[PDB]
């Protein structure tokens, strides 16, 4: 879910600010195709001691 | 092939990471093996080499 | 057998693949080693 | 003597190797899982730094 | 009485926010989280601490907290609290919308969270923590 170019492997900058352009390479390449970049991140299980989660095993 | 196994090897770190994989036990005959005596003297020889 | 369903909350009679998810579940961790175990023990030393 | 040297460092290093082909190594599959991805994207901008 | 007694000890006892945590979710863009809690008399049971408590001690402590930490591995990377949403009616999530500059490394927002929670306390007499009672029909309360 990431933005790499295609000619250098440039992880290219947040497009929220402008335009989108490889340090290195230099490509021009249309910033609002992939804008709304969602990554939903979840707390990974067994990551909350509880004082009930015995009653949950 | 070096490269393939880093990237096996850092993608397996990181399963150890987030709880994805239990801890190797190098405590352990499972994680372990013996040394000779032949093989360190080979050794020791090729250094001294 | 009855210790160890009683313990981890299922029955005698509960399909074996249940347990078996729940043992597996069970000690993964320690505490949920511990409190079995003592149950285990104390069954046993009842019987002894 | 104990020495540390960058991972990402030694990867780039090791293989002619674009950074896309790194993140489609260490965790091409079931696109997009969180924990793997973000670590690695973290890992590849330290080092770009 | 028993319900006496361990309303007592619930009041001397010490507890962290993590102790009543479900699992939390932070999304990503804007930087907003929400928070899972769990239901009130399940929070009442092993508990007895108030919601309007909650609100209070997690809002101003733990965003406290939060930007501490937030603030502290920005300043390890080197080398502003916007929203806050709680379910004030029902108490059963907590929603903080932060903003970030762009230009930030990434955040892995999940173990800071996790870090916070597990690390504000919502009520603790200062040095004390771990009381229970154990039994010759003495009621007795054996604390840490
Ligand atoms: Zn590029």
């Amino acid at each position: 879910s990431l933005i790499f170019c295609s000619e250098c492997g440039n992880l290219l900058e947040s497009t929220t600010a402008q335009w989108t352009t490889c340090d290195q390479c230099q490509s021009v390449y249309p910033s609002e195709q992939f804008a709304n970049l969602v990554v939903e991140t979840k707390s990974s299980a067994s990551a909350f001691p509880s004082a009930l989660k015995l009653k949950h095993s | 092939d070096k490269f393939r196994l880093l990237l096996f090897m850092i993608r397996k770190l990181y399963a150890l990471v987030a709880g994805e994989c239990c801890a190797d036990n190098p405590d352990s005959p499972q994680h372990q093996e013996i040394l000779l005596g032949g093989f360190l003297y080979g050794q020791i020889l090729k250094e001294k080499i | 057998l009855e210790a160890a369903s009683e313990y981890v909350g299922l029955s005698t009679d509960s399909p074996i693949a249940l347990l078996n998810a729940n043992l597996e579940e069970v000690y993964r961790d320690d505490e949920k080693l511990q409190g079995l175990d003592a149950a285990m023990k104390g069954k046993m030393n009842g019987l002894t | 003597n104990e020495y540390l040297i960058p991972s990402m460092m030694i990867l780039k290093a090791l293989l002619e190797t674009s950074d896309k082909e790194i993140f489609e190594g260490i965790v091409g599959k079931d696109l997009g899982n969180t924990f793997l991805t973000d670590r690695v994207e973290l890992m590849l901008r330290a080092y770009k730094s | 009485s028993d319900k006496r007694a361990s309303a007592f000890c619930k009041e001397v006892n010490k507890l962290v926010l993590s102790e009543v945590v479900r699992q939390v979710r932070v999304t990503e863009k804007t930087y907003a989280i929400r928070l899972d809690l769990y239901s009130r008399d399940e929070y009442q049971d092993e508990y007895g601490v108030l919601q309007e408590e909650i609100e209070s001690t997690f809002s101003n402590r733990f965003l406290k907290i939060l930007n501490r930490i937030i603030k502290s591995y920005l300043a390890k990377s080197k080398q502003n609290c916007k929203h806050l949403d709680f379910d004030y009616v029902n108490g059963e999530w907590a929603t903080v919308e932060l903003v970030f500059p762009i230009n930030t490394e990434k955040l892995l927002m999940v173990s800071l969270v996790e870090k916070a929670c597990s690390e504000t306390v919502i009520h603790e007499i200062p040095g004390i923590t771990r009381c229970f009672s154990k039994p010759d029909t003495v009621p007795k309360v054996i604390t840490e």
